RNA sequence: AAUUUGUUACAAUACACAUUUUUUGGCACCCAAAAUAGGACGGGAAGAGACUUUUAAAGUGAGACGUCGCGACCCUCGCAGGAGUCGUUCUUGACUUUUUGGUCGCUUGAUGUUUCUCUCUUCCCGUUC
C-alpha cells in the first residue's frame, strides 16, 4: 500500500511518532519495515505526562504506533501520481 | 430432511390445548392457521417476540402462560383484519364481529 | 514432552475446569470437543466465580487457562 | 461461508449500527465491505442515557460525538445528525435490521 | 513474514518498556518474527534505582505483543 | 501583484503581525498570501494580492500609514512571487 | 453544508477534506490522499482536535461552546487500527 | 443585486484562505463589489461551510445582522460596507476577528449594538468610522468592547485596560 | 495438518466437519432444533436469542432475541430489558453461549 | 544468537522451574515446570501454582494460553 | 473523391485471511447532586468567612510537566520553501546547499494534565415559565 511506501520514502529524515501509550518520539528515522515498526536515531522523547528526555537510538513496535508525521515536501512525491 | 416416504406423528396443539379447553384451543388454532399466511415473516417476529419463550422438545408450539398468546392471536387477527380489509377497502371501525368471523371462517 | 494439542486430545470427555481472563470465573465441566483455535464445548458445566449449566460453548479468546 | 455476504444484500435499508463505544447509528445503509466496513448515508448517531441517578456516560464517546461536527449546539440531549458516515468494521457490535424483510430469502 | 532487524542491538544492554507500567533492562540474546525477545541478566527498573530494582532470572523471554518501544543503552 | 513593505514595528509578534496585515489589505482586494515567507520582520513583508489593480490601490492609499507606531513605507516588488 | 454522493466509497473520495475519528476521542481533519487494505490513510494538512475534560463535562446533557485544543501536524500517515469512523468536511479545491 | 441563495451557490469557494481554517467564501459573482444593499439575507444557503473567513468587502450592507448559526466562522472582513448598527445573538460564541474599516458605524450606535459581553471576538478594527474621532472614543470603545485584544491595530494598553475596567466599575 | 497445504475443496470439507462435528456443533444443533440460546457478550449484557444463522467467526443472525443488562453505581442496582425484533451479532464480542433445555 | 522459542525448548528439556507474568489486568502470576509448547507460545505447565500480586493455591498440569503471556522467567 | 470493430499491455473496483504487527475486540466499573405551583440557570465585578505569607498588615484550596503568549536595560539591515548546474529551446527534467526568531522576566501571561481534602451576601447582562 501507498501509506507504508511513503514511510519507506521518509528514511533519513526527521519524523514524529505518537505511540498508543501516549508518548511522542520525534527524531530521525533510520529504518522502517512493512510491519510499520521503525527505528529512529538521536530522538527526543515526550512521556505521556510531558516529561521530555533524549535517547540516541530507539526501536518501536509498529502495532503500538498511532500516527507518524513525515516531512511535508513528500506530499508531491511520485507515489501519489 | 426426509428423502424417503414415511409416516410421522406430531401434535399441532402442544401446550395451548393442554392448558385451555378443547373447543377454544381449536379456535385458537384456526386464529393461528389463518394468521401465519398473513404473517409472512412477522410470525417468527411475533411467536419469538417474547424470547423467554422456548419450544418444548416433544412439542411444536412455543410453551407459555397463554396471555401473550391471546395478545399474539389478537395482533395476528389485526394483520388478517387489515389484509382482508385492504383488498376490499374497509375501515377498521367498520369491521364488526360478524365481519370479523367472516374473515376468520368465510 | 506433551504439547498443547495432544494435551487437549487427552483431556476429551474428562472433567476440566477452564478459567476465563475476566472475573476469575471458571467453568467446571466434562469437555466435549475442541476446534483448531481451541474453542471449547462442555457438558454438565458449572459456573464458579455456584450454578449448574447443561451445555456450554466457550470462544477461544476469552479463556485464560485449562486444567483437569 | 462468510455471513458478511448477507449484509451486502441489506443495501438500501434502514438500520441501526450499534458500536463498541455504545454509540448507536440510525441510517440508510450502503455497500458493506468484506471486512464489514459499513457506509451509511443519512444518519442520526447518538449515545443512550444510563439513568441510575445520572451515572456518567462514556467519556470518549461524547468527545468523539462532538468532534464529528454534526452535533448541533441547541440539542438538549446527546445526539448528532450528519450525512455520509463511514464506519470501520471492527467497531461494530450489534446490527439491528428492520422487521419487514424476510430472512429465508436473504439467508440463502 | 519478515524478521525485525535488531541485528545491531544484540549482545548490547537494552532497556525496553513492558506494557504501560513496566521497564525491563537486560542484555539482548535473541529475537523472532513476532519480536519475541529473549535476554539474559534481566532487571526490573523502578523509581528507586538500587532499591526497588530486583533481578528476574538468568534467562528471560518476552512476548512481542507486550513490547512497546525498545531503546539500547550502549554503542 | 506583490507589495514589499518596510519600516514597521519589529516588537510585535509574527503571526499577529501577519493577521494585522491581512486585516489592513482586505479593503483593497483579496489577499492571497497572509505573511512574507522569509519572516525576517522589522518591516520586511510581501503582501501578495490576486489583482494588480488592488495592489496598486493599496500602494497609493497606505503609503506612510500608522501601523503599530511607525509609518509603513509601501513599494512595488522587484521579482514576482512564487505563488503568483 | 456539503452533500456527498449518495453512493461514494473511500476510493471515490480523494482530496476531499475529511474528519477522522480514532479510538481515543481525538480527530484528524485534512485532505485524504491515499489509503490501504486495512484502512490506514494519509492526510495532507491535518490538525488534531481534542475535547477538554471540563469541556467533556459541559457536553453532558442538561448553546454550548466547547474549547477544543488542537495542534497542527502536516502530512501524516494514520494507522488503520486506531481509526474508528470517517466523515466528510469539505470538497476539493 | 440582493443576496440570494443562488448567488451564494455560484460564489467561488475553491481558493481557501491559507492563513487560518478553510473555505474563504465570497458571496455572489464576487463578494468584493457584490453591491448587497439590503442586510445579509439567505445566510442558510452557506450552511456553516467553513477560523472560517467570509470576505464581504466593497458591498452596500447597512447592518451586521441576519446570520444563521455559523459554528466555523472565525473571520469577518466587512471593509467598504455602510454598516450602521451590528446587533445580533447568532454570532456570539463563534468568531475571533472583525474588520469594520471605512463604514458608517456610530460611536454610540457601535457601542449600543454589542450590549457588552463577558468575552467576545479577540481582533477588532473600527478604523475610518465616525465614532473613532469622537472624544474619549478609544476609552468608550474599550469599555464597550469589554474583553478585547486589539483596537484599530494598536492593542488596548494593559494599563489602559485596567483604567477602562475601573471606569466600568 | 496446516491449512495452507489443503486445496479449495478440502477447506470446504474441513469447515463442514467443524460445523457438523466440533464445538460450534452446539450452535448448529441449536439452529436446526429451534432451541433458544443464551449469549454473554464481553459488554457483560446477555441476550436470549433464537439463532437463524451463524458463521465461522461466530457472528450470527438472531430473531426475537431479548437483551438483559443491569447497571450499578455505588451499589445501587437496576435491571433493564430491551426487545429487538431482528439482530445481526458480530462474533468477537461473545464469550459464552449456552443451549437452553 | 539464541532464538526465543529455542530458549523455551531449553526450559522444556532442562526441567528448570519458571515464573511467568500475565497481563497487568488479571493480577496473578503463574509458576511451574514448562513441559511443552506450540507455535502460538501457549504452554503446558506441570505442577503450577497461581500467586496473587505466597499463599496461592496449587493448580495442576494446566494449559495456559499464549495471548495472556507477558514474561517467562526462571 | 474523426467514428466503429478485433487483438496486446498497464491501472482501478469485486470473487480472500478469527491464533503476539492493523478488520471477528483486554471487554466492562470509580461513586454521589433540581423539583415547584415571583421563580430558577449561566457569565462578569465587589465584599466576607475559611485558607496561605511576614513581624497587626497584605490577595483565593494546594503542589508538580508542558503550551503558545504580555514586557525587554538585548541582538540584529534591511526586497529575495525555494536556489544553483547541465541537458534542451523561449521555461521544463536530472544532480548538489542547506528556519528568525537566538534569549531572559511575568510585580501573579493566560491555559490544559495529574494527586490529595472539604461557601454566603450585593449589583449588572442574557435564557425560561
Amino acid at each position: 500500500g501507498i501509506p507504508v511506501k511513503l514511510l519507506n520514502e521518509a528514511q533519513g529524515h526527521i519524523v514524529s511518532l505518537e505511540l498508543t501509550t501516549g508518548a511522542t518520539y520525534r527524531g530521525k528515522l533510520v529504518e522502517s519495515e512493512d510491519s510499520m515498526n521503525v527505528q529512529l536515531r538521536d530522538v527526543i522523547a515526550t512521556e505521556p505526562q510531558g516529561a521530555v528526555t533524549h535517547m540516541d537510538q530507539i526501536f518501536v513496535r509498529g502495532s503500538q504506533i498511532k500516527f507518524i508525521v513525515v516531512p511535508d515536501l513528500l506530499k508531491n512525491a511520485p507515489l501519489f501520481k | 430432511k426426509a428423502t424417503e416416504p414415511q409416516m410421522v406423528l406430531f401434535n399441532i396443539y402442544d401446550d395451548w390445548l393442554d392448558r385451555i379447553s378443547s373447543y377454544t384451543a381449536f379456535s385458537r388454532l384456526t386464529l393461528l392457521l389463518r394468521a401465519l399466511k398473513t404473517n409472512e415473516e412477522s410470525a417468527k417476529m411475533i411467536l419469538l417476540s417474547d424470547p423467554t419463550i422456548t419450544i418444548k422438545s416433544y412439542h411444536l408450539w412455543p410453551s407459555f402462560t397463554d396471555e401473550q398468546w391471546i395478545t399474539i392471536e389478537s395482533q395476528m387477527r389485526d394483520l388478517i383484519l387489515t389484509e382482508y380489509g385492504r383488498k376490499y377497502n374497509v375501515n377498521i371501525s367498520a369491521l364488526t364481529q360478524t365481519e370479523i368471523k367472516d374473515i376468520i371462517l368465510g | 514432552p506433551v504439547n498443547p494439542k495432544p494435551f487437549l486430545k487427552g483431556l476429551v470427555n474428562h472433567r476440566v475446569g477452564v478459567k476465563l481472563k475476566f472475573n476469575s470465573t471458571e467453568y467446571r465441566g466434562t469437555l466435549v470437543s475442541t476446534d483448531n483455535y481451541f474453542n471449547l464445548q462442555l457438558n454438565e458445566a458449572e459456573e464458579f466465580v455456584h450454578g449448574t449449566l447443561g451445555e456450554i460453548f466457550i470462544r477461544c479468546n476469552n479463556v485464560l487457562y485449562i486444567r483437569e | 461461508m462468510k455471513l458478511v455476504n448477507f449484509l451486502k444484500k441489506l443495501r438500501n435499508e434502514q438500520v441501526t449500527i450499534e458500536l463498541k463505544n455504545g454509540t448507536t447509528v440510525w441510517g440508510t445503509l450502503q455497500s458493506v465491505s468484506p471486512q464489514m466496513n459499513a457506509i451509511l448515508t443519512d444518519v442520526k448517531l447518538t449515545l443512550p442515557q444510563p439513568r441510575l441517578n445520572k451515572l456518567n456516560s462514556n467519556g470518549i464517546a461524547m468527545a468523539s460525538l462532538y468532534l464529528t461536527g454534526g452535533q448541533q449546539p441547541t440539542a438538549s440531549d446527546n445526539i448528532a445528525s450528519l450525512q455520509y458516515i463511514n464506519i470501520r468494521g471492527n467497531t461494530i457490535r450489534q446490527i439491528i435490521l428492520p422487521d419487514s424483510l424476510n430472512l429465508d430469502s436473504l439467508l440463502v | 513474514v519478515s524478521t525485525p532487524e535488531l541485528k545491531k542491538y544484540m549482545d548490547k544492554k537494552i532497556l525496553l518498556n513492558i506494557n504501560g507500567s513496566r521497564k525491563v533492562a537486560g542484555i539482548l540474546r535473541g529475537y523472532d518474527i513476532f519480536l519475541n525477545v529473549v535476554l539474559d541478566d534481566a532487571m526490573e527498573i523502578n523509581g528507586e534505582d538500587p532499591a526497588n530494582n530486583h533481578q528476574l532470572g538468568l534467562q528471560t523471554v518476552i512476548r512481542g505483543n507486550s513490547i512497546i518501544s525498545l531503546e539500547a543503552l550502549d554503542a | 501583484n506583490t507589495l514589499y513593505v518596510s519600516q514597521l514595528n519589529e516588537k510585535i509578534n509574527m503571526q499577529r503581525l501577519r493577521v494585522n496585515l491581512f486585516l489592513l489589505f482586505a479593503t483593497f482586494g483579496e489577499v492571497l498570501k497572509v505573511s512574507m515567507n522569509f519572516k525576517k520582520q522589522r518591516g520586511q513583508a510581501f503582501i501578495t494580492m490576486r489583482t494588480i489593480d488592488q495592489a496598486s490601490l493599496a500602494q497609493i492609499s497606505l503609503n506612510g500609514e500608522r501601523f503599530f507606531g511607525k509609518p509603513l513605507k509601501v513599494e512595488f516588488s522587484k521579482s514576482e512571487t512564487k505563488t503568483l | 453544508k456539503i452533500q456527498v454522493a449518495h453512493s461514494s466509497r473511500l476510493a471515490n473520495l480523494i482530496d476531499y477534506k475529511l474528519r477522522v475519528l480514532t479510538q481515543d476521542g481525538r480527530v484528524y481533519i485534512g485532505q485524504l490522499m491515499a489509503f490501504d487494505k486495512h484502512m490506514n490513510l494519509v492526510l495532507n494538512e491535518c490538525i488534531e482536535e481534542r475535547v477538554p475534560k471540563t469541556q467533556l463535562d459541559k457536553l453532558r446533557p442538561r448553546t454550548l461552546n466547547i474549547k477544543v485544543e488542537k495542534r497542527v501536524l502536516g502530512l501524516t500517515i494514520l494507522r488503520g487500527e486506531q481509526i474508528l469512523s470517517t466523515v466528510v468536511e469539505d470538497k476539493p479545491l | 443585486m440582493k443576496f440570494t441563495p443562488s448567488i451564494v451557490i455560484d460564489a467561488p469557494q475553491y481558493y481557501v484562505d491559507h492563513f487560518n481554517g478553510k473555505y474563504n467564501v465570497d458571496k455572489c459573482v464576487i463578494l468584493r463589489d457584490l453591491q448587497l444593499e439590503t442586510d445579509s439575507e439567505s445566510m442558510p444557503s452557506s450552511l456553516k461551510h467553513l477560523t472560517h473567513i467570509l470576505d464581504l468587502t466593497n458591498n452596500d450592507l447597512i447592518m451586521i445582522p441576519d446570520l444563521s448559526r455559523r459554528d466555523d466562522i472565525h473571520t469577518l472582513l466587512l471593509g467598504r460596507n455602510n454598516i450602521v448598527e451590528v446587533d445580533g445573538r447568532l454570532l456570539p460564541m463563534n468568531v475571533q476577528n472583525l474588520t469594520l474599516s471605512n463604514n458608517s458605524i456610530r460611536r454610540f450606535e457601535d457601542l449600543q449594538r454589542l450590549r457588552r459581553a463577558p468575552r467576545t471576538l479577540k481582533n477588532l478594527t473600527l478604523i475610518g468610522n465616525q465614532v473613532c474621532h469622537l472624544a474619549n472614543y478609544r476609552e468608550h470603545v474599550l469599555r464597550l468592547v469589554p474583553h478585547l485584544e486589539t483596537l484599530d491595530f494598536q492593542n488596548v494598553t494593559a494599563e489602559e485596560r485596567k483604567s477602562a475596567m475601573s471606569f466600568p466599575r | 495438518r496446516p491449512k495452507h497445504e489443503l486445496s479449495r475443496a478440502e477447506l470446504e470439507e474441513l469447515e463442514e466437519f467443524e460445523f457438523k462435528h466440533g464445538p460450534m456443533s452446539l450452535i448448529n444443533d441449536a439452529m436446526v432444533t429451534r432451541t433458544p440460546v443464551i449469549i454473554s457478550l464481553r459488554n457483560n449484557h446477555k441476550i436470549i436469542a433464537r439463532v437463524k444463522a451463524f458463521d465461522r467467526h461466530c457472528n450470527m443472525v438472531l430473531e426475537n432475541v431479548k437483551e438483559l443488562w443491569t447497571e450499578k453505581k455505588g451499589k445501587n442496582v437496576i435491571n433493564r430489558e430491551r426487545f429487538i425484533s431482528k439482530l445481526f451479532l458480530r462474533g468477537d464480542s461473545v464469550i459464552v453461549v449456552l443451549k437452553t433445555p | 544468537m539464541v532464538p526465543p522459542i529455542n530458549c523455551i525448548f531449553n526450559f522444556l528439556q532442562q526441567q528448570t522451574p519458571v515464573t511467568i507474568w500475565l497481563f497487568e489486568q488479571i493480577g496473578i502470576r503463574i509458576k511451574g515446570k514448562i513441559v511443552g509448547f506450540d507455535e502460538f507460545m501457549n504452554v503446558v505447565i506441570d505442577e503450577a501454582v497461581e500467586i496473587p500480586v505466597e499463599k496461592g493455591t496449587p493448580l495442576g498440569k494446566i494449559l495456559l494460553k499464549g495471548d495472556n503471556i507477558t514474561l517467562i522467567t526462571s
